[PDB]
């Protein structure tokens, strides 16, 4: 979709549901996270919510 | 635990798309998928085993097959972790200007651009913060 400037989570509105956040169209890469708690991938970058997530974000 | 799946190059953020959803419809022990621009043919899959993969990519389009063995999440973490500069930084250009070194005058937190004032020669010179290295710090 877009990526929230500050947590990178992937969504189309103009604020982030995680944090009312603005997000940008201008993103890079990509990272899924389908389970938290069993991701080690997932703990080394710090994502605590399940999504899709950008790997870099600009405005 | 994580492994490497040889895709079409070009398509890794749209396979990466369908195996999460296929891992969650048909409940494999999937946990992460990575899909980066640096990585291109590559999608990368943590998973709880070969064959959870193996069943994952069954009958996928555009996807080549698994690589041998596992990845380890150290080789992985420069992807998962990636400027900060101030005005009156000295910096190396290291993209016309190779190797010139030069001042910082603006920095553009925004455009992601820093302005540079060469210490050779006449004008101001623009350029994205990844172009340039910091070698003094003021
Ligand atoms: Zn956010």
């Amino acid at each position: 979709p877009r990526a929230c400037l500050k947590c990178k989570y992937l969504t189309n509105d103009e604020i982030c549901p995680i944090c009312h956040s603005p997000t940008s169209e201008n993103w890079i890469g990509l990272l899924i996270v389908i389970n938290p708690e069993k991701s080690e991938i997932a703990k080394k970058a710090g994502i605590d919510i399940k999504g899709k997530y950008a790997l870099s974000v600009k405005e | 635990m994580i492994f490497a799946v040889r895709t079409m190059v070009g398509q890794e953020k749209n396979i990466a798309g369908l195996m999460a959803s296929r891992a969650e419809k048909e409940q494999l022990d999937v946990y992460s998928i990575l899909a980066s621009e640096s990585l291109k043919g590559y999608v990368l899959v943590e998973a709880e085993t070969k064959g959870d993969v193996e069943e994952l990519i069954k009958g996928m389009p555009r996807v080549r097959g698994i690589v041998p063995g596992t990845i380890a999440i150290e080789e992985i973490e420069p992807l998962l972790t990636p400027e900060n500069i101030e005005k009156g930084d000295v910096v190396e250009i290291i993209a016309p200007f190779k190797g010139e070194r030069a001042k910082v005058i603006r920095v553009d937190k925004h455009k992601e651009e820093v302005t540079l004032e060469l210490e050779n020669a006449p004008i101001p010179i623009t350029l994205p913060v990844e172009g340039v290295k910091i070698v003094s710090k003021h």
